């Protein structure tokens, strides 16, 4: 398929490191006794390593010549061949999130910039005001947008410090 | 011998003077300043260039600056 | 493919542009780019042995190119 | 040819790794140490 | 109690149970969802 | 009465001073003919530690 | 000013009212230097001008009967002569390229040394359709919207042709014969995931 | 007193301490800083040291041609060039007992010597050279030439023949000059010599100096060129059954363009490389006309930069004043030269290896380790010297009111970005590099291969399917067969590019997977944030807030004292100081991963790197610890061998990098009081204080200890690399 990979759902080596694994597991599990702890514990093990391969060859991803699975970054490649979940996806959530917590700890700062101590709010957070910004952080790409376009997100040349060249 | 400068910015507070630990600083009458005193550096031979000068100056850029010359004996504080 | 007939055409042609289409533009644009030596010629336009040398350089040179990619049959 | 004798090894090796570093080394540590007029 | 709040309410007692909050939520999602690599 | 007014904010042009473009309150104004007759007081402090210092007529604009 | 492009949007002031085709479209305010946009108004008539001139060949060739303007050089690389109007050219290659360099090398020659002139007149003009200078305004703007439709229709030719492997008037044809089945959203080519 | 040394410092001379022969010896080359110096004496200064170090380059090749035909094995090595080592030069050393006489005597010599592995058997046996006697002569011409290069370096100081001031100010000439002739002219006698020489040699036929006159190297003799008919030079090539040396098979074409490889040797071709020499030296002659010198037809470099400023003001002033501060200014002239030599190095190093131009030179593995890292190291050198001289040219060059909204100026104008942006992209980088690295460590560790994320580097794997290989499946521009691009080559030099592409016996565009993106990843670390560190310090160089007047106290300074918190390594010195250490890193990185992705080629398993070269402990394991195996062992309670030398050098980097460790943990003050301690000791001691010092000892300065710390770390580096290299090669192979 792409870049000469194989889907898991039909590689051969996917299934021999498989069983491999299991083999290992096994072997381990066969020194205990039936109805002990680390017998239970191994089963367990054992489990969530079936459960853990039926789920990678079941969301179609794509293995390699060494049996392990391979992520698509190319978002054309990715929304073509049904591979958005691997790297597309999580690039969005984690775009989300690292702007939830850039505009709330953003928010606190100008908020208690205008106060008359600002450094004992940075060194004792204010949790009332930062739970609120916290809550509030949910509609942070809207108002990033909306304060881009306003021109109150920057600040101008002549109000920050620069060298003297 | 390194090449200590002042400029027109200080003040006259007498810090340098007290800080110079090799007495290569002294304040002289001056007409810029409150004060009315302003620090000369009149010998620069003796200098090692320690920097406490610069570091007890309170102006915003500093008045007293070492420039780190010619090393002789005085100036790398050699006692043989 | 005569090289002769190719050369020839190419370099006069070449000169011809050279002297009759691009001269001005050349010395106006020589002009405003500001020991030496003054070629002094007796053209009317002052086509001197400096612009000869590099308008025929050209010429050869683009000569010789359509002469060699004709000999390659392509 | 230009080729060298078979025992030139064993007389430039000894050379340049003790003959000239030890006349190079006074040379150089005599012109140091020379006093200005 | 005033007091002991704003205790509470300094940096490293906050960082402390925010990152026990987050290290728990991680911990307990990758417990009820095992091994999660893809979307 | 020459310079500006006595706890108002200006802004510092020097530009070797560490508040460069930085706001910062004036403390007095010396009634001599000192170079540096302003004095200015600023809420962050220096790499030296210092939160005063003293500044030109033309070295401070309002601001 | 002719028109206004952005239905209730104010006209760009380095734009004057007078320019012949003056809608008022510049987002990108690549005309507001007052130098670089008087030669980008020679270079858009010089342009349409061209567009306009290869637009009706094209359109001839193959309204004619004698191949599309992708399949008119296509006897120069493999074994062929060309033919005008169904009469036989004895031209090769190489020759083409000596008379046309020369002819388009004196004639852009005279034309740059002019000094960016748009509107020559005189031997150009021996009709003598725009000798005064009121009535040229009405025509100015005929050709600048004809240059612009033109280089759109070319631009539209080669993207077409690029997309599907048809010549301008096939690509009607087809049309005409299926408009909802056959388009630019039906090729595969423009849109992927149509 | 004052002593005669050093004689360009009046006030390092009157220096009592040992810190004068230091300090002279590290500001000799610093002629802008010596005592009386003058723009015109300070350029012929630099004219002569030119000449100087071309006389040593020639001196050194003149060496290295005569140790070959002496001690080594050329005239044998090209009868069997698979299976018969190069021998360097021989080794006379009174301290080898019986074991390592026999065992360095290898290569079928008498006695104990070195086998090479800078490949200039390759080189010289593609060029032309047969017999010793040729080598002998090469090595005669040149040490007369380094001669001749001594002679003029001393001669163009004295009167009469140093030149003018504005003479080294003629930029338009010299550029001509060296477009024209040393680029043009140099290259169009390479082909001459390609043609002439190296084509006829490696058909069999001998041609020196005493037949090349009478010897026609193409059957048509020179008739093809002057009537047009090029196309008849590229008639009847070599074929693929053609044996290097031999005339088996042997064509009679002298300008082709086949492309790929040699069959045999798996190097390129000589008519191809002789054509390219050909072309680019037309290239070059046409270029050579481009700037106004003395016929009034040209250019003026000031005139284009002047002449190129936008409209719209997004330049500020554009290219204004540039022409003025760059010919005024001789450390920004080194630091473009050092910029483009040091991307050219690393261009040849890529290119080198990936496109072998040498006979059997593919073959020898050591060979290519070796010339490879030798190049990159030299490379990142170079580019460090770069910035430094940027650096340079700011504090001591610049001038703000000459360059006033410029693109120079506009540089300082924003720096802070600029230092900004660099910092986020390594930032970046290093996170999601060491995060990805320890996440598929730890799954590795909990038995969990398959829970690794591997990223496929899909587009470097689009741009090999853009070149011809069909591994990956894109089928497109020169990988599908009804492509334009693909049609227009098929008759030219497609076939052998495409046979020579999609082999993966050789090192044209390898495969790559995961371990090939994620180290990819890590170079692009290595490379911004070296870059951030000398960017950041040659823009920092001028000032900054921590000190508004560095500009005012040089290059080169110790500190700014323990004021204002603290203010250790703010000069620029320093800034290249720190950023020699990410350049040995980064470095070490694209070595490590050359080194392990070619042994795992060679081995035949490069299943092995592709596995291992997601996680760090294949790299630790796999690579480090499993090469090391033969090296370590080199001598032991059992005996020695011939790698005991490579042994010896491991251990002997080992410790000039733990050496260079002291001066760079350990600092000044508790070293003074220490020699103070040990002065009072002598001076205080019978029999011994009749002996006194001529300079008073002092501890290093700070600066010193930098340096010193510096060239301690990077020589043991190099070393160990070299001997970690060279031995786990030569022994696996």
């Amino acid at each position: 398929d792409i870049a000469g990979l194989t889907p898991c759902s039909e590689s051969k080596a996917y299934a021999k490191l498989e069983k491999k694994e299991l083999k290992t597991l096994e072997k381990r599990l066969k020194q205990y006794e039936a109805d002990s702890a680390p017998a239970v514990a191994l089963k367990a093990t054992m489990e969530r390593t079936k459960a853990r391969f039926a789920n990678y060859a079941k969301a179609g991803l794509l293995c390699g010549n060494d049996g392990l699975p391979h992520l698509i970054a190319d978002p054309g490649l990715a929304l073509k061949y049904g591979h958005a979940g691997e790297v597309f996806i999580p690039t969005f959530g984690f775009l989300y999130v690292a702007g939830y917590i850039g505009y709330v700890g953003r928010q606190y700062l100008i908020a208690v910039k205008g106060e008359a101590k600002p450094t004992d709010k940075e060194i004792i957070i204010d949790v009332p005001l930062a739970t609120k910004l916290a809550w509030q952080g949910a509609g942070w790409p809207l108002a990033a947008v909306q304060e881009l376009q306003r021109g109150t997100l920057l600040e101008k040349e002549e109000n920050i410090t620069v060298s003297p060249r | 011998a390194h090449i200590v400068k002042i400029y027109d910015t200080c003040i006259g507070c007498t810090q340098c003077v007290r800080a110079c630990p090799l007495d290569v600083l002294e304040m002289v009458p001056w007409d810029g300043c409150k004060a009315s005193q302003m620090a000369s550096a009149p010998r620069t031979e003796d200098c090692v260039g320690c920097k406490r000068c610069e570091t007890a100056c309170p102006t915003d850029f500093l008045s007293v600056r070492v420039y780190l010359g010619s090393e002789s004996t005085r100036s790398m504080g050699l006692s043989y | 493919l005569d090289p002769q007939i190719v050369i020839s055409g190419s370099t006069a042609a070449f000169l011809a542009i050279g002297r009759f289409v691009f001269l001005g533009y050349q010395r106006r644009e020589a002009n405003f780019d500001s020991n030496s030596t003054i070629f002094a010629t007796n053209d009317p336009a002052g086509f001197n042995i400096i612009d000869v040398a590099g308008w025929g350089a050209l010429g050869h040179a683009v000569g010789f190119a359509v002469l060699a990619i004709n000999s390659l049959q392509g | 040819p230009f080729v060298p004798p078979s025992w030139a090894p064993s007389v430039f090796v000894p050379l340049t790794g003790l003959v000239l570093p030890a006349i190079a080394m006074a040379t150089l540590f005599v012109y140091i140490e020379k006093e200005a007029p | 109690m005033k007091d002991f709040t704003t205790y509470l309410s300094t940096a490293p007692v906050i960082a402390t149970i925010w990152f026990t909050f987050t290290a728990g939520l991680l911990i307990e999602i990758n417990r009820y969802f095992p091994d999660p690599l893809v979307f | 009465e020459v310079g500006p007014k006595r706890g108002s904010l200006v802004k510092i042009l020097r530009p070797e001073s560490y508040w460069f473009n930085q706001v910062g309150k004036v403390v007095s104004v010396d009634q001599s003919g000192v170079r540096y007759p302003v004095v200015v007081r600023f809420e962050n402090q220096n790499y030296a530690g210092v939160t005063t210092n003293n500044y030109a007529l033309d070295e401070v604009v309002a601001a | 000013k002719a028109g206004n492009w952005l239905p209730g949007s104010d006209a760009p002031a380095w734009l004057p009212d007078d320019l012949p085709g003056n809608y008022g479209f510049d987002p990108l305010s690549l005309g507001k230097e007052p130098a670089s946009l008087k030669r980008f108004t020679e270079s858009e008539v010089i342009h349409g001008r061209w567009a306009m001139l290869g637009v009706a060949g094209s359109l001839a060739v193959e309204l004619l009967g004698y191949g599309n303007w992708y399949d008119a050089p296509l006897w120069a690389v493999n074994g062929g002569k060309a033919t005008w109007f169904g009469i036989e050219v004895p031209f090769d290659l190489n020759a083409l390229l000596a008379f046309e360099f020369v002819a388009m090398a004196a004639a852009e020659g005279q034309r740059g040394d002019a000094g960016g002139v748009v509107y020559p007149g005189g031997a150009f003009d021996p009709l003598g359709f725009a000798k005064d200078s009121s009535k040229s305004g009405e025509l100015k703007l005929k050709e600048i919207k004809n240059g612009r439709l033109a280089m759109v229709a070319f631009l539209g030719f080669v993207a077409q042709h690029a997309a599907t492997g048809k010549g301008p008037i096939a690509a009607l044809g087809e049309h005409l014969a299926n408009p909802w089945g056959a388009n630019f959203a039906t090729n595969g080519i423009s849109v992927p995931f149509f | 007193a004052t002593k005669l040394f050093p004689k360009f410092s009046q006030g390092l001379a009157q220096d009592p301490t040992t810190r004068r022969i230091w300090y002279g010896l590290a500001m000799a080359h610093d002629f802008e800083s010596h005592d009386g110096m003058t723009e015109e004496n300070l350029y012929q200064k630099i004219f002569a040291s030119h000449f100087g170090q071309l006389s040593i380059i020639f001196l050194w090749t003149s060496g290295n041609l005569f140790h070959v035909a002496w001690q080594g094995n050329f005239e044998q090595w090209v009868t069997d060039p698979v299976h018969i080592r190069p021998i360097a030069h021989a080794i006379w050393d009174p301290h080898f007992g019986q074991p390592a006489v026999e065992a360095f005597t290898r290569g079928g010599a008498s006695g104990p010597v070195n086998i090479s592995t800078s490949g200039v058997y390759q080189w010289w046996y593609t060029i032309g050279m047969r017999t010793n006697q040729d080598l002998y002569v090469g090595s005669v011409f040149l040490a007369l030439v380094s001669a001749i290069f001594l002679f003029a370096g001393w001669l163009h100081l004295q009167p009469n023949f140093q030149p003018s001031l504005s003479w080294f100010k003629d930029a338009e000439s010299r550029l001509n000059h060296h477009l024209s002739g040393l680029f043009g002219v140099s290259s169009l006698a390479w082909t001459g010599h390609l043609v002439h020489v190296a084509i006829p040699e490696s058909r069999g036929q001998h041609v020196g100096w005493d037949n090349f006159l009478s010897v026609l190297p193409h059957p048509q003799g020179l008739t093809p060129f002057f009537t047009g008919n090029w196309a008849a030079y590229a008639q009847s090539p070599d074929t693929a059954s053609h044996v290097f040396g031999t005339a088996q098979g042997s064509g009679q074409a002298i300008l082709t363009f086949l492309g790929g490889f040699h069959p045999q040797t798996q190097s390129l071709w000589l008519t191809d490389m002789a054509h390219h020499h050909l072309a680019i030296a037309v290239i070059f002659i046409v270029a050579g006309h481009m700037y106004r010198t003395n016929f009034g037809i040209g250019h003026r470099m000031q005139a284009i930069l002047e002449a190129h400023t936008p409209p719209s003001g997004s330049l500020g002033a554009g290219h204004k004043g540039l022409f003025d501060t760059v010919n005024n200014s001789l450390h920004f002239q080194l630091g473009l030269a050092l910029a483009s030599v040091g991307t050219i190095t690393s261009l040849v190093a890529q290119h080198m290896y990936s496109l072998p131009p040498y006979a059997f030179q593919a073959i020898d593995f050591t060979t290519q380790a070796a010339l490879y890292t030798h190049h990159q190291y030299i490379a990142g050198f170079i580019m460090c010297g770069a910035f430094a001289h940027g650096a340079i040219f700011f504090i001591r060059d610049y001038d703000p009111e000459q360059n006033k909204g410029n693109v120079l100026a506009r540089m300082l104008d924003h720096k802070e970005a600029l230092i900004s942006h660099l910092s986020w992209v390594s930032l970046f980088l290093g996170f999601h590099t060491l995060g990805l690295y320890v996440h598929n460590d730890v799954m590795q560790a909990f038995g969990t291969p398959e829970k690794q994320i591997l990223i496929e580097p899909v587009f470097a794997q689009w741009i090999q399917a853009a070149h011809g290989k069909a591994l990956y499946g894109f089928d497109f521009l020169l990988s599908s067969k009804t492509s334009a691009a693909f049609a227009n080559g098929q008759s030219l030099w497609l076939p052998g590019w495409l046979d020579a592409i999609n082999n993966n016996q050789n090192s044209l565009f390898l495969t790559i997977g995961p371990g090939d993106f994620l180290v990819h990843h890590a170079i692009a670390l290595g490379l911004h944030t070296t870059t951030l560190i000398l960017v950041k310090g040659a823009l920092d160089a001028r000032g900054s807030k921590l000190m508004p007047d560095k500009k005012d106290f040089g290059y080169s300074f110790p500190c700014d004292g323990p004021g204002r918190g603290g203010t250790c390594d703010i000069s620029a010195y320093d800034a290249f100081y720190l950023a020699v250490f990410w350049m040995l890193n980064t470095i070490g990185w694209v070595t490590f991963y050359w080194h392990w992705k070619h042994l795992t080629l060679w081995q035949g398993n490069v299943a092995q790197f592709d596995e291992s070269s997601t996680y760090l402990m294949g790299w630790l394991r796999d690579y480090l610890w499993l090469n090391s195996s033969q090296l370590i062992n080199g001598y032991n309670p059992f005996g020695m061998n011939s790698l005991s030398v490579w042994a010896w050098t491991f251990l002997f980097g080992h410790l000039i990098y733990a050496t260079g460790f002291m001066f760079l943990i350990s600092w000044r003050g508790y070293w003074q009081e220490l020699i103070e301690t040990l002065v009072w000791a002598h001076e205080k001691t019978p029999l011994a204080n009749l002996v006194y010092w001529k300079d008073k000892p002092v501890a290093l300065s700070i600066v010193q200890a930098r340096l010193v710390g510096l060239a301690h770390f990077s020589v043991g580096y190099i070393f160990t690399y070299a001997a970690f290299l060279i031995a786990s090669t030569s022994g696996r192979f």
